[PDB]
């Protein structure tokens, strides 16, 4: 009554976008260590039961297309969906290799009215990115 | 009838307006912590318990080092946004 | 042994960003009704996220707008919890 | 070890801002029902153990000032802090009777570096306001 039904053939798909190298046009540097992160995340998520796929150095159009397409699959026998984004970011946007795209645009594909086979099922987005340039100095 | 925005969760590595840190040589702080907690507890804790532990691990275990005072000894806190309508366990 | 200045906040919003927030004619706001109802039943025995997650479900299910203007008829709402908490919060024991 | 320490002399303070009536120049109407909401919330939160205070029809300067002042009290013997805002709103802002003030500016007073006696303690904000114009049409 109070938990999401997990009795499905599949936990679900996990898409990992691992953006390491960026076009000079964008001004952004290489993200060292991100392959190590993506690998560790791939293992954890696979270990939870997700069908994990990892896509590397995606353009903005590629990222949008991946999620659109995923949103168009039949998730009838999946409990949930996850996406993990590893990249540079600024507030409300994330970098592809060729520029920025709005985080909300990537997620909107999964909305109730647009992806009926995930209706009432969790849609999880894990987002590893800058979100502006403020530094937390800490205290005590 | 279900709201179109319901049943999303966003787990951000940092709060809005803020930088996100990586330790020299060993990848992003939020990722380290998320992997470390999921590997220990991904199958026995609810998603918010997991992410809350991640919040604590990032907040405590980590602190930046740097020869520029402007980047020295900084901290980070992740940010969970939940529109979930039930508890989420990865099992059963 | 420093703490981040933004840590240990939780924001429980009645509705997500960009969206309207509803009240039923006569009585008060949907999110408030639900929050009060779950806190009265469980405020001393559930963790704050369990409470708010139940509130999310109650607002999502129990409520739906009625109106003689088609533009405002049969709408829905979902609240939005932003957590920077570092521990579980029970209001008791 | 995994919960916030609740062994304090008091649960803490709960401030409720109950904005019902607005200056005509703001363009906002009376918020009917909000007295019933504030009353019900005051009882729930008193019942939980909070020291509840209810302010009514606050100006923007008032809302800022009372939160600033609250942030400057000694919370050493409190477990946590709660603030409940009931008003009109638009994205990122909340109405006082005489205009709009940024939600983040109200909450910032309680940051770690600015309210040391709430360090490591939960700061809860319950926010009941419009946050823009969009309507969720629903699905299924």
């Amino acid at each position: 009554t109070y938990q999401y039904n997990m009795n499905f053939e599949k936990l679900g798909k996990c898409i990992i976008i691992n953006n390491k190298n960026f076009d000079k046009v964008t001004g952004m540097g290489v993200r060292n260590g991100t392959d190590k992160d993506a690998e560790a995340l791939f293992k954890c998520f696979r270990s939870l039961g997700f069908d994990v796929i990892v896509y590397n150095d995606c353009s903005c159009a590629k990222m949008q297309d991946l999620l659109k397409k995923a949103s168009e699959e039949d998730h009838t026998n999946a409990a949930c969906f996850a996406c993990i984004l590893l990249s540079h970011g600024e507030e409300n946007v994330i970098y592809g290799k060729d520029g920025v795209t709005p985080i909300k645009d990537l997620t909107a594909h999964f909305r109730g009215d647009r992806c009926k086979t995930l209706l009432e099922k969790p849609k999880l987005f894990f987002i590893q990115a800058c979100r502006g340039t403020e530094l937390d100095d800490g205290i005590q | 009838k279900i709201p179109v925005e319901a049943d999303f969760l966003f787990a951000y590595s940092t709060v809005p307006g803020y930088y996100s840190w990586r330790s020299p040589g060993r990848g992003e702080w939020f990722v380290q912590a998320l992997c470390s907690i999921l590997e220990e507890h991904g199958k026995d804790l609810e998603i918010m318990q997991i992410l809350t532990r991640v919040n604590d691990r990032v907040a405590r275990h980590f602190e930046s080092q740097s020869d520029d005072p402007h980047f020295h000894e900084k901290k980070q806190i992740p940010c969970v946004v939940s529109m979930l309508t039930k508890e989420l366990y990865f099992s059963q």
